[PDB]
RNA sequence: UUGUUGAUUUUGUGGGUGGUGGUGCA
């Protein structure tokens, strides 16, 4: 009912607005099945249509959209759809710059434990929303804190004492994304990715240290990616070559039930 | 780009 | 503690020209520069290739080397306070023309191309960019005070005048204002060449200094003072 | 047989040896894959040799080699979209490992490192882990990636997904770990476990086809070791440190409460607590460009 | 007193040219010059590019009439691409042009020493460790190195230490030529400098950190 | 295999060397 309500539903009734009722209880569902965790996801698309036709308001919406975003969401397959409509959301003109923060700081608490897909999903995401806010911007990058040739003894000692002093003040446990204190925060999840195994990821995790001089990213280029992908990448390299063989030898490859190679693994 | 101490080119 | 900018990328620092009045930068004069032509094809003269030819001209092959103008030129381009767009570069020759430098210009390296710059200039009073989109040497006319800045201090490096620091010289300088050194490219020679457009004349030393090191030495106060790094 | 075809006794001898780099190296997975509890000392003898000899003909035919590296890869992702982790056996531990052997590991890109690296992850995740035989698997599977990572010392994110769930699974929820997917709510470790006697953490090979509260608490303990290299390692140097052991924090926190004398979950907090001090944890500051002349 | 190799208690600012392209061609010898022997050096397979002696001068003019030369607090020493280390006098006035320059290399190379009536300059066995002060530390001019100021790194420093700079007079290449001697590579402006303004780039910080005015 | 010759080469695998070098000395 819900996948079908925004397209072959609502537009049929002559008062669509008894329904918010309906998506309310649906867009606030809370249940211990695993399977009905989704519904939320699904009654955003139907409550959309409401207020954009109707200019109606649900009681402190972005909150209950951050409240959303969990790890569940990365792996549901209805991710492009709930990113789909993150776009209309989040390019409003009135969002504070908290609120942002605290999207971005927790995407970026949340990629850390994502596949890679998922973090090439996110990273070009994150990048757009700094663009789009860059009073966000602090994020990636406080002043304060560097460290210049030219700063007086004084400077140092005070930049020392502060450094000392720091404590970083995002609550990952607050609901409230404008009272998460997510803007005095730093995304060191995104700096962790830089380190990510896979080149690519790397490269687009080494962006952010580069400058923002590109304008905005396509989502579409990057949304459709997964596990698969990249092996079927490398099942079909263009490229061959002699590979890079190791010098050093092992004795033995695992472990006995002289040198082993896998301490821990039996033979 | 030129950069250090790379002088112009000679033709 | 603060956000950042609304733009953090680096970008160019503008090319400081003559038109432009109201920015505080950096002048250096390269004063009684020794660039002479001749045709034998027209050469710069110099004081060891051509010796014979400048006897005839009755001129003093002392004070025929133009390599010391090079010198200055190259320590003075490639200082980091012209890669921060901060300092701009005229020469004040010998016979009384005044050669404007841009800063964006990349002289040779070598004496031989050098020269060769110079004729070049000299004859056809400017040169043009390998791209044909900026005149980097041009020839200009004198006196040097109308280029300058409206508002600019001007002194002269004299070894006789008394020591000073060019580090705590700039600092107590005001801000909205310029700085102009009137250098003496000459081997030997009177320190009185810019007398009269001087105010005052300093010196950055008490042993001896060459052309090339005032230059050097003078530059990194700026920078040092202005944070140029 | 490298006797009798040996490349100067006639035309095309090399070219076939190339393809007994490749048949070798499907032997020795091959007898990996048969039944060898019986002679394991035996087994353990006939092996090393035929690595020693699959070491020499690869330095001589490293081509040949990897072609039948990525077919294999190639062959297992095919079992694996089918099967599932039905497709997977000892075998292929063995055939990671001896990749680790023959290639370079630490490199940033590999014709067989990259996609064995990028196969294990997917293990490590997309697997259920539902069943002691399957968690036997991953510890294996985590130790061969963090030793591809050794010098390296790469960050895999499926790596700590892996802990995470596996480390609930045998508290199981707490009802304080919702963020966590489990896929098997029936492996909770026993309360009467004694977690004082010295278990040996290895874990067979041979035993794993065949598949118990001990065993249980030896995979535990194998896995718990690989969470502390880890840290030890990896996550340290990684600027995400405090947020990356926060997770892990609270569920061996939830160790330390269940089983008081459990100690590994004690020692490693300590560790914990002692690179959390010592690492500064400041804002990020990447933005920071070279300016232009 | 002029500084000298033999005294090693003193302490001195220590500039070492590597990578210094100077070589003598016959074809009686010449300095090779990239501008001067062009088609010869192509028929010898190097690239004119790499084969500039100018800059060596450029960088001696400026460390010799440097300030803290005149002060007696400064020795030179060129490392030639070749393999052959020059030890510079500090007492020596060498030819502001470049032409009697090169005149006076070739001499220096073949005669291995230059006399007029104490070598002004004199060519000196490998390695340069050797040669150095007992108690001294070593550094390199690296553009990708941090940032430090010339000033405040020198004072920071100890008394009886002397400093070594290694500086690179090639046109172009990788900044490992004195790795195996040097302990750490530092950089001097955020800019890119060539090899003469970062020699004068840090003499001048010595003449701060030292106050030799 | 040779410019008619006869095991000198030819094919494949391994494999070291600046060396009709120059120059200064006794």
């Amino acid at each position: 009912i819900l996948l079908i309500l925004h397209k072959r539903i609502i537009p049929h009734f002559h008062t669509p607005t008894k329904l918010m009722d309906f998506l309310t209880d649906s867009y606030n569902l809370q249940s211990s099945n695993k399977n009905a965790g989704v519904v939320p996801i699904l009654a955003l698309n139907g409550l959309f249509e409401l207020m954009k036709r109707f200019n109606l308001e649900y009681p402190n919406f972005y909150m209950k959209l951050y409240q959303i975003i969990n790890p569940d969401l990365m792996h549901v397959k209805y991710r492009a759809r709930f990113f789909r409509l993150m776009d209309v959301f989040l390019s409003s003109t009135h969002l504070s710059a908290h609120l942002v923060a605290s999207f971005i700081k927790k995407l970026a608490r949340l990629t850390l434990e994502s596949p890679p897909s998922a973090i090439v999903t996110v990273i070009p995401f994150i990048y757009n929303l700094i663009r789009k806010h860059p009073n966000c911007m602090i994020m990636l990058h406080n002043p304060a804190f560097i460290s210049n040739p030219f700063q007086t003894p004084d400077q140092v000692a005070n930049l020392k004492t502060l450094k000392e002093n720091y404590v970083d003040p995002f609550d990952v446990h607050e609901s409230d994304p404008e009272l998460t204190h997510a803007l005095d925060s730093s995304l060191w999840e995104l700096a962790s990715l830089m380190e990510h195994y896979h080149p690519n990821v790397a490269t687009l995790a080494k962006i952010f240290a580069q400058p923002f001089k590109k304008l905005s990213y396509n989502m579409e280029d990057f949304l459709d990616w997964n596990y698969d992908s990249l092996l079927n990448a490398e099942s079909s390299r263009k490229l061959k070559t002699l590979p890079t063989l190791e010098f050093e030898a092992f004795t033995n490859v695992f472990d006995n039930e002289g040198n082993v190679y896998l301490p821990g693994v039996a033979w | 780009r030129f950069k250090g101490d790379d002088d112009i080119p000679y033709k | 503690q603060k956000a950042l900018p609304a733009s953090l990328v680096p970008q160019a620092p503008p090319v400081l020209t003559s038109k432009d009045k109201i920015t505080k930068r950096m002048i250096v004069v390269l004063a009684m520069a020794s660039l002479e032509t001749h045709k034998i094809k027209y050469v710069l003269l110099n004081c060891d290739d051509h010796q014979g030819l400048l006897k005839k001209m009755g001129r003093d092959i002392s004070e025929a080397r133009p390599d010391i103008t090079h010198q200055c030129l190259l320590t003075l381009l490639d200082s980091p306070i012209n890669k921060a767009g901060k300092l701009q570069v005229y020469i004040q020759t010998s016979r009384g023309i005044l050669i404007e430098v841009n800063p964006t210009v990349r002289i040779p390296r070598t004496f031989k191309r050098f020269s060769g710059l110079m004729v070049q200039l000299l004859h056809k009073l400017s040169i043009r960019s390998v791209n044909s989109e900026e005149k980097l040497l041009k020839v200009i006319k004198n006196p040097i005070t109308d280029h300058l800045p409206t508002k600019c201090r001007k002194v002269t490096l004299s070894f006789d005048a008394p020591v000073i620091r060019v580090q705590d010289y700039i600092e107590k300088l005001d801000d909205d204002e310029s700085i102009c050194v009137f250098v003496g490219a000459m081997a030997r020679g009177k320190d009185n060449f810019a007398d009269e457009y001087v105010d005052e004349k300093v010196g950055l030393s008490n042993y001896p200094l060459s052309a090339s090191v005032a230059c050097s030495k003078f530059c990194h106060g700026a920078e040092d003072a202005w944070n140029i790094l | 047989i490298i006797k009798a075809y040996q490349p100067k006794l006639a035309e095309g001898n090399k070219e076939k040896l190339g393809k007994f780099t490749a048949v070798l190296l499907r032997h020795i997975i091959f007898l990996s894959n048969q039944n060898y509890l019986k002679n394991v000392q035996s087994f353990k003898r006939t092996q090393n040799a035929l690595i020693s000899i699959l070491k020499s003909l690869s330095e001589k035919y490293n081509r040949e080699l990897s072609e039948e590296c990525r077919d294999y890869i190639n062959e297992m992702q095919a079992r694996y979209k089918k099967n599932h982790f039905d497709a997977l056996s000892n075998g292929d531990l063995v055939f990671f490992s001896i990749i680790g052997i023959l290639f370079s590991t630490s490199d940033q890109y590999h014709l067989v490192i990259t996609p064995a690296l990028i196969l294990m992850s997917q293990f490590l995740e997309q697997i259920k882990f539902n069943s002691l035989k399957r968690i036997a698997f991953g510890a294996v599977l985590v130790r061969i990636v963090s030793q591809y990572q050794r010098i390296s010392k790469r960050y895999i994110p499926e790596v700590v997904y892996f802990f995470q769930k596996i480390l609930l699974t045998f508290i199981v929820k707490p009802l304080d770990f919702e963020n966590i997917r489990l896929d098997s709510y029936e492996l909770g470790l026993p309360l009467d476990v004694d977690f004082t006697k010295k278990r040996s953490t290895i874990i067979p090979l041979h035993t794993l086809s065949t598949m118990p509260v001990d065993q249980c608490v030896s995979v535990l303990l194998n896995v718990m070791e690989s969470l502390d290299a880890t840290i030890s390692t990896v996550w340290k140097s990684l600027p995400a440190f405090n947020e990356i052991i926060l997770p892990i924090q609270q569920l061996l926190s939830a160790y330390t409460s269940k089983y008081s004398d459990f100690e590994k979950p004690r020692n490693i907090l300590n560790k914990v607590e002692k690179l959390t001090k010592f690492t500064e944890h400041i804002p990020l500051a990447l933005q920071n460009h070279k300016p232009v002349s």
